[PDB]
């Protein structure tokens, strides 16, 4: 199933001889590349100072 | 002559991006395929 987009579509049909058309096998999904975490400046700083 | 030419995808639908919920959506059968197949059969005969 996972060697070739015509493979894909093989198995999604359940046949071996696929005709002309256009068939949907799967979904594309962009994987996030990273996690990015925002807060604003803290300003409840203990009195050090 | 014709409606919005809509298409929706169960798994992505029924489970978000967690896989478990996918995998225990897998043992209720062939419904998300069917009920693929009426969407893109409506979309089909939009299109006719
Ligand atoms: C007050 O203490 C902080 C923390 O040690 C220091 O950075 C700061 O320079 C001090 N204030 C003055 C006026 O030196």
């Amino acid at each position: 199933c996972a060697l070739d987009p015509l493979s894909e579509t093989k198995c999604t049909l359940k046949s071996f001889t696929v005709e002309k058309g256009i068939y949907q096998t799967s979904n594309f999904r962009v994987q996030p590349t990273e996690s990015i975490v925002r807060f604003p400046n803290i300003t409840n700083l203990c009195p050090f100072g | 002559v014709s409606m919005t030419k809509t298409s929706v995808d169960c798994t992505m639908y029924i489970c978000g991006d967690s896989t478990e919920c996918s995998n225990l959506l897998l043992q209720y059968g062939s419904f998300c395929t069917q009920l693929n197949r009426a969407l893109t059969g409506i979309a089909v005969e939009q299109d006719k």
